[PDB]
């Protein structure tokens, strides 16, 4: 499954 | 929000190219890095597949515990770098002297490709423990790998094959068999302007 589409913090796609 | 368990906090961490222009001048790029200058969680359910998974895996060291020793480390790498040497560096403090064993698995499609394995001492510190592994080669694996995202024709493929390229850090107590830290390290390429970034998250199941 993409990284995307999986159960995340919206921070790891938030780069500092 | 630190790398840190009950016995062992990772202060330092770096993976760098330093290129020698001749016997006194050095250049030094740093491709990630922690420590230069609570936590949220993430699931470890949600990880388990980008990295080895069998008896040892991540999964089974999660399961034996202790589960505060387990992080998840996102890098935003910094590719952008132009008598070279490839090189690793990472200091621990712990309040014990302990004989430690850091085992480094670099995995691609979460399987194993290489293992290295140190074993590392203590000096006394202001009280408190040090363990450090200063400039330790990076495997030809993982030089041959950032060699080839460099030759890739775009940053959005660089992302894409990021997505498989995983490690895994386990720290153990070499005399108790202790999990003093396990960090997964996931990566994608930086976008910011100043430098090389990180996410730290605390595993749970």
């Amino acid at each position: 499954v993409p990284m995307r589409k999986r159960q995340l913090p919206a921070s790891f796609w938030e780069e500092p | 929000r630190s790398v840190a368990s009950s016995k062992l906090w990772m202060l330092e961490f770096s993976a760098f190219l330093e290129q020698q222009q001749d016997p006194d001048t050095y250049n030094k790029h740093l491709f990630v890095h922690i420590g230069q200058s609570y936590l949220e969680a993430v699931d470890i359910r949600q990880i388990y597949d980008k990295f080895p998974e069998k008896k040892g895996g991540l999964k089974d060291l999660f399961e034996r515990g202790p589960s505060n020793a387990f992080f998840l480390v996102k890098f935003w790498a910094d590719l952008n770098t132009n008598s070279s040497f490839y090189g690793v560096s990472s200091q621990y403090e712990s309040p014990e002297n302990m004989i430690i064993t850091c085992s480094t698995k670099v995995c691609s499609f979460g399987k194993q490709v290489v293992e290295k394995v140190e074993t590392e001492y203590a000096r006394y510190e202001n009280g408190h423990y040090s363990y450090r592994i200063h400039r330790s080669p990076l495997c030809e694996y993982m030089i041959n790998f950032i060699h080839k995202l460099k030759h890739l024709p775009e940053k959005y493929m660089m992302n894409s094959v990021l997505e498989n390229f995983t490690i895994l850090q386990v720290v153990t107590n070499r005399d108790t068999q202790e999990t003093l830290l396990c960090i997964a390290y996931v990566f994608e390429v930086s976008a910011s302007e100043h430098g090389a970034q990180h996410h730290i998250y605390r595993l749970v199941k």
